[PDB]
């Protein structure tokens, strides 16, 4: 059980510390958290695939990217059901034409 | 192999995938599905190697994979050709990008295509009303 | 400007001037014209449209069609070479003279958008210029080039609101 | 003679109420008029309690076939168009403000209740059907006002009803002009199912003498707030939930054509009032650049 | 209200003691206009002496820029620390009339400056004194404006005040014409589209009558 | 309010959307509209009233 | 010092108030009122007020501090996030009688603040006045004063369209570019004044004033409004959007056409 305890407070620390930054250094965590470059990455990887860090990795820059900006996303995503919608009671309009 | 599989250690979950693939080839209820089974758990393993990632290395990647960046590519190629991995290769310095679809650009595009087509059959349907209202077709004679 | 009425002139002067034939000079006009504007499609459709009778007689035309595949099978050095090979008198001269201007700017606008790094050898051939002399000239429009390897770098140089209130119009009907 | 309506006749309105003409003819009142107080409070109320329903009282009193609104208190309850009678939830509040009224001049008594619609128009459900009815058997008289607030901000109007119900066992004689209104498709069977039950009253809007006179001197730095508002970034998440509406219209459309009566009618209705709303959205904006951002050298 | 105390304070002062009331004036924090001052027979009686040169500071001070004392340094008199700033601040909203972004390659050279640091700290006790109002953007180096005062003027620029408010009161008067114009044919098209429509219903109803024969 | 961006270094305040600023300069420019008028109107009345009766009985 | 933002719903409040008052009396009397809203760091926001009840004996007024306590266990329930601000009265300049009142409604809150609405006035601006309490010491004692401060109208779009229903009482884009229509005609009635202003101070019709020829220049000045290269991007965007749907908005009246013309269609042309 060890290991199992010196892994949960490292994940809230995790957690905690990128909350006020969009774009953070993997180095930089290496050294609040007493861990190496190459564990800090898998910790991140874990913790990114179980939906608890909405960010994702850079492997050739050793960067964590976070993700922070909501474009509008609902008015799109109405325009392409309506033109979706369109573009299939055009052709049964135009069917009856027969 | 489960429980190396959920922790992303692909390297060896693989290898121990392939040390056992002739023996179930002898079972009698497994075998024809062998093939089908390892190819769709090697290609749910590189969906799940490129998640957390938005610019991968090649390199690890196929070092994690047993297998060479020439395969690889292919591989990764077949899998971005069909909706499974939002990706792009850069095959100069064999780095693995994740590109990320514009919703506006997108719904534009798409709107100015479906108006394009519905003028199109606008005026082909006004055609077949005038031919129909005319009265035109070729008699057998 | 001015070289497109002589165009819709000499098409005017083929329909319906002659009776079936036209004249050689109108006629090569026409398709040494055809090239300016970067037409093949039409072009290629005059030269096999005109009788087997001028091209034995006015052998001249013979050699206009011999610009334009250099346009067809695109080929900047070979359309250059062919352009200085034959002349005719006072009517494709200045035809030939906007015809120069027009593919060397074609030429640069090409290389200015699908190349980013391009062989000052090869830069020479598409322009059209020696190659010292290309590269001098480059430096002034801002592209670095490179020396003592030869990799010239191109680079990249009012009734809205009754518009408006039409289309609310029309939705309310 | 214009702040006569604002004197209050303690006998005149006991004798009317003691003769209750009301209760011979079904189709009595006929005319609401409301003071611009009350409708702006109303109006305020309605927007500050958000995407959520919320109800209030109204006081006022009858003249002749007119139900005459002064004022209007919002009631703290929550859970209205789901809940019969909400209002006796806070009943004693109803007691602790009138009360209080009485003391600083509010002499007029409970007239009618208001709550709010926001975003699929005015009208009576079933719930509110069944609460005017308990209002109108206990407390005669009464009247039902529905508010949009969404909607008067998308579409510059203000959108207001004043309606009354009909006596169980009634039949209603005719009257079936239906003037079309936007209903979304989640609620389209409560407007069909409950639509003859009740009637609107005819809404008219009165000011006193003092508030023409701050109003009309009002009009001299409110004129900034006209020409430096956006309609476009306010109401954008309306014409969001609109698209949705009317693409899932679209379908039922297309699903009768393949064969509720003329649907495609009814969609295209509400296509064409939501792209008007949004060209007149961009109208202000190109008159507001004409004239603010083209006064260069 | 300090310019006024001062010029209260030089009703009759002349020479050397007026002298020393401009100074002070133009020393004095929070008076960062001065054309009322000018206005005074005396104060402007100073270019006949061998007072021109606090004269011509004056104007400087009203009318002129920081660069402008550095063609002039010799002629005109040492300039004190207070008034250097007020003439670095009085610079800054010169700058900023023009322009509503301006640069901080710009505010260097102008301003005569070599640090960012010191830059951003005078254009910060600039906006300390209400003259201008703004925001420092350093990704872009940019000076955003959102307001700033109106400094003196000459009897030869309010002609250009006429010119650029003729053009505002007829882009007024064209829009609202242009307004009056889509209202009209709006009403035209509204009733000319229910004419069409009543006519083909009524001649519907006339072909559905006389089809009763 | 506000985010950190570590790789250059930078901290970000708040950024002042174009549009709504847009709106916000608008007000300012027509209250400082209002406030010249007012300005006129109580330093001259005789004049401002001259001035009113032109425009609005023409 | 503070920066107040006024609702005209206060003012409707308060000449409702008034109105009823003169009308169950005969004769104008002076009302009591109190002011809610929100407060945050050094901007006032007055959103709404309530009535207050006040008992004159012999020749001094006072506030019933229980009926005021019952009013803010009642209007808490409602609007939670709004507290006391201050008080407002109906008369002309500040009198003895209100800042001895100001005294009593200080006891409850530390910085009260006092409006005034003179409702006989006989100028042509708004006659609400508001005012700060200022303690001072002078000739051996602590004398009160009140300092004026100026007020800015709030911004809420139903607010503005229920306040323009209210003044005004009476095709679609014939109707709303009607309510643009009023308010350019306000603004060029302004700058055509203020340009008349510059023009004869030029030519020489009234004394030079250098404050209001300098508040012209930097008037003139702030033209354009914001043309930054960023402002041309959403702009552009907005712009674009609205055609995009405008467009949609057309092809579906046009299926509906459509639709309505093939129905006519196959019953008149129909061989089956
Ligand atoms: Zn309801």
């Amino acid at each position: 059980h060890i290991e199992e305890l010196l892994r949960n407070i490292r994940t809230q620390v995790l957690i905690k510390l990128i909350k006020p930054y969009t774009r953070i250094h993997i180095p930089f965590i290496s050294k609040e958290l007493n861990i190496d470059v190459a564990d800090v990455e898998s910790l991140l990887v874990q913790c990114i695939l179980d939906n608890t860090i909405h960010g994702r990795i850079d492997q050739v820059n050793q960067l964590l990217e976070l993700d922070h900006q909501k474009r509008g996303g609902a008015r799109y995503t109405a325009l392409d059901k309506w033109t979706n919608q369109l573009n299939s009671l055009n052709q049964a309009v135009v069917s009856k034409l027969a | 192999i489960i429980f190396k599989f959920y922790e992303s250690k692909y390297a060896s979950c693989l290898k121990m995938l392939d040390e056992m693939k002739d023996n179930l080839l002898l079972d009698m209820y497994l075998a024809p599905h062998v093939r089908t089974l390892y190819t769709q758990i090697r290609n749910r393993a590189l969906i799940q190697y490129f998640s957390p990632y938005v610019s991968a290395d090649m390199h690890r990647m196929a070092a994690a994979f047993n297998t060479t960046v020439a395969a690889l590519e292919d591989e990764l190629t077949q899998l971005i050709l069909e909706g499974l991995i939002s990706a792009r290769v850069d095959s100069h310095s064999k780095i693995l990008y994740a590109r990320d679809v514009d919703q506006r650009s997108t719904t534009f595009e798409k709107s100015l295509l479906m108006g394009k087509e519905f003028q199109r059959r606008a005026k082909a349907m006004m055609l077949r009303a005038a031919v129909l209202r005319n009265q035109i077709h070729v008699k057998s004679p | 400007f001015s070289f497109k009425k002589l165009l819709d002139q000499c098409e005017n002067q083929e329909l319906e001037a002659p009776g079936g034939i036209a004249t050689p000079p109108v006629y090569g006009q026409l398709l040494a014209l055809y090239l300016l504007h970067n037409d093949m499609n039409n072009a290629r459709y005059l030269w096999k449209r005109i009788p087997p009778a001028i091209k034995s007689a006015n052998s001249e035309l013979g050699g206009i069609w011999s610009v334009g595949q250099r346009i067809w099978q695109r080929d900047f050095p070979g359309i250059y070479t062919t352009i200085n090979a034959h002349q005719w008198s006072e009517t494709v001269q200045p035809i030939m003279e906007a015809l120069r201007d027009a593919t060397r700017r074609r030429a640069f606008a090409l290389v200015s958008q699908a190349y980013t790094s391009i062989i000052a050898d090869d830069f020479a051939a598409f322009v059209g210029l020696p190659v010292e002399e290309a590269v001098k000239g480059i430096l002034e429009q801002g592209w670095q080039a490179d020396s003592t390897t030869r990799m010239v770098l191109p680079r990249k140089p009012e009734q809205q609101l009754a518009r408006l209130t039409d289309y609310v119009a029309f939705l309310e009907n | 003679s214009i702040d006569e309506i604002y004197k209050y006749d303690k006998k005149q309105q006991q004798e009317i109420l003691a003769a209750k003409p009301w209760t011979k003819d079904h189709h009595y009142f006929k005319y609401c008029k409301i003071s611009a107080l009350a409708l702006l409070k109303m109006v305020m109320h309605a927007r500050s309690g958000g995407n959520l329903e919320v109800m209030g009282l109204m006081l006022g009193k009858v003249d002749g076939e007119t139900m005459i609104i002064m004022d209007s208190f919002a009631l703290p309850v929550e859970g209205t168009e789901t809940r019969v009678n909400a209002q006796a939830a806070a009943y004693e509040y109803m007691a602790a403000y009138i009360e209080n009224a009485k003391q600083v001049g509010r002499l007029e008594n409970a007239i009618g209740w208001y709550h709010s619609h926001p975003g699929y128009g005015c009208w009576l459900s079933g719930i509110d059907v069944s609460t005017q009815m308990l209002n109108q058997q206990f407390q005669e008289p009464f009247v039902a006002v529905v508010i949009d607030p969404t909607r008067t901000i998308s579409a510059g109007k203000v959108n207001l009803g004043a309606f009354r119900t009909y006596p169980k066992g009634y039949k209603p004689p005719d009257e079936g002009p239906s003037e079309y209104q936007t209903i979304p498709l989640n609620k389209i069977e409560d407007f069909g199912v409950h639509c003859k039950q009740y009637y609107a009253l005819e809404v008219s809007y009165f000011k006193s003498s003092l508030d023409r006179k701050l109003l009309e001197l009002l009009w001299n730095k409110y004129w900034v707030n006209t020409l430096s508002s956006s309609s476009l970034l306010t109401n954008a998440d309306y014409t969001t939930g609109q698209v949705f509406d009317l693409s899932e219209k679209l379908e039922q459309s297309e699903a009768q054509l393949g064969r509720s009566e003329d649907k495609l009618a009814k969609a295209t209705r509400d296509s064409c009032k939501t792209t008007i709303e949004a060209i007149h959205g961009l109208m202000s904006q190109v008159i507001k650049d004409k004239l603010f951002n083209q006064i260069n050298i | 209200n300090l310019l006024e105390q001062f010029i209260l304070l030089a009703k009759g002062t002349s020479g050397s003691a007026l002298t020393a009331l401009i100074s002070q004036v133009l020393e004095a924090p929070g008076v960062y206009v001065f054309g009322e001052l000018l206005e005074l027979a005396n104060v402007q009686e100073l270019a006949e002496g061998a007072n021109a040169a606090y004269l011509q500071l004056l104007n400087l001070f009203a009318y002129g820029t920081y660069p402008d004392y550095i063609a002039n340094k010799e002629s005109l008199p040492e300039l004190s620390t207070a008034q250097q700033n007020k003439l670095k601040h009085l610079t800054i909203v010169s700058l900023a009339s023009r322009m509503k972004c301006i640069p901080y390659s710009v505010l260097l050279k102008d301003l005569e400056m070599r640090n960012l640091r010191e830059l951003e700290d005078l254009i910060i006790e600039a906006v300390y004194t209400d003259i201008i109002q703004g925001k420092l953007d350093q990704r872009n180096q940019l000076l955003e404006v959102d307001f700033c005062i109106g400094r003196d003027i000459r009897k030869k620029d309010i002609n250009n005040i006429v010119k650029t408010l003729h053009e505002w009161c007829d882009g007024c008067e064209a829009v609202l014409l242009g307004i009056e114009q889509q209202v009209l044919r709006a009403n035209q098209y509204k009733e000319n589209h229910n004419r069409t429509q009543q006519q083909v219903e009524a001649e519907v109803t006339n072909i559905k009558k006389t089809l009763k024969a | 309010n506000g985010f950190i961006d570590q790789i250059d270094g930078i901290v970000h305040f708040e950024t002042r959307e174009a549009l709504p600023t847009w709106d916000k300069q608008i007000q300012s420019l027509c209250f400082q509209v209002n406030n010249l008028l007012e300005k006129i109107s109580q330093t001259a009345p005789e004049w401002t009233a001259q001035a009113m009766e032109a425009q609005m009985a023409q | 010092s503070v920066s107040v933002a006024l609702h005209p719903l206060v003012i409707l409040n308060i000449s409702d108030h008034w109105i009823r008052m003169r009308s169950q009396e005969g004769r104008p009397v002076q009302v009591i009122g109190a002011l809610i809203g929100k407060q945050e760091g050094r901007n006032i926001e007055v959103m709404n007020s309530f009535e207050l009840l006040s008992h004159t004996v012999e020749e001094k007024i006072i506030i019933d501090k229980e009926y005021y306590y019952t009013k803010e266990e009642q209007f808490k329930q409602v609007f939670k996030e709004l507290e006391f601000l201050g008080w407002y009265t109906t008369g002309g300049p500040p009198d003895p009688s209100d800042i001895h009142v100001h005294k009593q409604v200080c006891e409850i809150i530390e910085s009260p603040l006092f409006l005034k609405l003179n409702p006989m006035t006989k100028h042509t601006d708004l006659p609400v006045s508001v005012f700060e309490s200022v303690i001072d010491i002078i000739n051996g004692e602590a004398t009160m004063l009140f300092a004026e401060l100026t007020y800015t109208l709030a911004t809420e779009e139903a607010e503005r369209i229920g306040v323009d229903h209210v003044a005004r009482m009476t095709s679609t884009v014939a109707e709303h570019l009607i309510a643009q229509h009023s308010a350019i005609k306000m603004l060029h009635s302004r700058v055509k004044l203020i340009l008349e202003y510059v023009k004869a101070s030029e030519a020489g019709e009234v004394p030079f004033n250098h404050e209001i020829l300098r508040e012209a220049y930097a008037l003139c000045h702030c033209l354009p409004v914001l043309s930054t290269d960023k402002f041309k991007t959403d702009f552009y965007d907005q712009c674009n959007d609205v055609g995009l749907m405008a467009y949609l908005g057309t092809i579906t009246k046009t299926c509906n056409t459509m639709n309505q013309f093939v129905n006519k269609f196959n019953v008149l042309y129909d061989r089956q």
